[PDB]
């Protein structure tokens, strides 16, 4: 019966502010403490702030402290987080969390029900093209690919030869630079002996800012 | 600074513990060690609170156990869905919480493969556009965890590196990818540079210099 639902989370600039909140239901949100917790894509948890069942006690992690404000009104059963002079660095998924100890200024934990969760992205970036670079073979079987680099927003997505080459291709999930423009790689694994002879070329799309690139993947000058 | 190891596995059935070590603030200094469990795409849910106890409807095939500076998650008769990924937490001294660096634990479901590795140099069109970006492809492994270390030289780089998640292929093997990201100066400054990747207890390392082709 216990639900917790996060909002609030966007797409926001750095330096700017952003406020969530957590709706409960199922208990009696007047007599436990609530955690916030956040999880970069990909990353693991990290707790970021405590407040107690009326509010009496607030503590925060080093990282947000003096930036980030909890706070929760009974009323409205409803916890907040007031997140200012946002950083890349804040960017994840942020988590509501319900403290299992009754009515109690302590909160040691344990965490005892979460939320789905609600994503926080701080990025500056505007929709951007990507560019695309070769990754030549050089040292059998042999390694080609393309970077795919600064682009904004996702997906991208990537072929080989107009989709002729389907066999030993993967392309690898994006990763999201401190710039805020994301990256990803492209691989297929080729026969050595064909590399004088075959050419390969890998198509991006980026739809979002309606442009296709195809790039001539050549071995390398020696 | 609640130090887990990066991935344990198993096959079906067995038994298998993840341990959780961390200082006499934290694990050492108090009972209040937890332990949560996350499958993809979803939130975290308590395993294990206070050290030993389970909530209800938890299987008792969890069990958590302390000595000293370190706590212990065992799962016995380890099924497929108990594949996930798992923090410990501890209250500190701090007055704050702490989670744990996280375990993937993997009900071994495929034989064990050790990584392949190729490490691409930047491409000279990249540092023409006054960029370099070191490229290191991590495939066909399993379990599917890598730990990616980097070095200029011979001394680690902690600087410009971004690692993703390993993800299946199409053979269904795993896959990642890290970057150490910098400055064509950087690139030409140093001797070499290194990509280390250690899977399963034991490590592969390629290198690549500005000066070979």
């Amino acid at each position: 019966q216990v639900q917790l639902v996060e909002s609030g989370g966007g797409v926001v600039q750095p330096g700017r502010s952003l406020r969530l909140s957590c709706a409960a239901s199922g208990f009696t949100f007047n007599n436990y403490g609530m955690h916030w917790v956040r999880q970069a894509p990909g990353k693991g948890l990290e707790w970021v702030a405590v407040i107690s069942y009326d509010g009496s006690n607030k503590y925060y992690a080093d990282s947000v402290k003096g930036r980030f404000t909890i706070s929760r009104d009974n009323s409205k059963n409803t916890l907040y987080l007031q997140m200012n002079s946002l950083r890349a660095e804040d960017t994840a998924v942020y988590y509501c969390a319900k403290d299992k100890r009754f009515i109690t200024m302590i909160l040691v934990g344990p965490f005892d029900y979460w939320g789905q969760g609600t994503l926080v992205t701080v990025s500056s970036a505007s929709t951007k093209g990507p560019s695309v670079f070769p990754l030549a073979p050089s040292s059998g079987t042999a390694a080609l690919g393309c970077l795919v680099k600064d682009y904004f927003p996702e997906p991208v997505t990537v072929s080989w030869n107009s989709g002729a080459l389907t066999s030993g291709v993967h392309t690898f999930p994006a990763v999201l630079q401190s710039s805020g423009l994301y990256s990803l790689s492209s691989v297929v694994t080729v026969p050595s002996s064909s590399l004088g002879t075959q050419t390969y070329i890998c198509n991006v799309n980026h739809k979002p800012s309606n442009t296709k690139v195809d790039k001539r993947v050549e071995p390398k000058s020696c | 600074v609640l130090t887990q190891p990066a991935s344990v596995s198993g096959s079906p059935g067995q038994s298998i513990t993840i341990s959780c070590t961390g200082t006499s603030s934290d694990v050492g200094g108090y009972n209040y060690v937890s332990w949560h469990q996350q499958h993809p795409g979803k939130a975290p849910k308590l395993m294990i609170y206070d050290v030993s106890n389970r909530p209800s409807g938890v299987s008792n095939r969890f069990s958590g156990s302390k000595s000293g500076n370190t706590a212990s998650l065992t799962i016995s008769g380890l099924q497929t869905e108990d594949e996930a990924d798992y923090y410990c937490s501890s209250y500190t001294s701090s007055t704050t919480n702490v989670f744990g660096t996280g375990t993937k634990v993997t009900v071994l479901g495929q034989p064990k493969a050790a990584p392949s590795v190729t490490l691409f140099p930047p491409s000279s069109e990249e540092l023409q556009a006054n960029k370099a970006t070191l490229v290191c492809l991590i495939s066909d492994f399993y379990p599917g965890a890598v730990t990616v270390a980097w070095k200029a030289d011979s001394s680690p780089v902690k600087a410009g590196v971004e690692t993703t998640t390993p993800s299946k292929q199409s053979n269904n093997k795993y896959a990642a990818s890290s970057y150490l990201s910098l400055t064509p100066e950087q690139w030409k400054s140093h001797r070499s540079y290194s990509c280390q990747v250690t899977h399963e207890g034991s490590t592969v390392e390629k290198t690549v210099a500005p000066t070979e082709c």
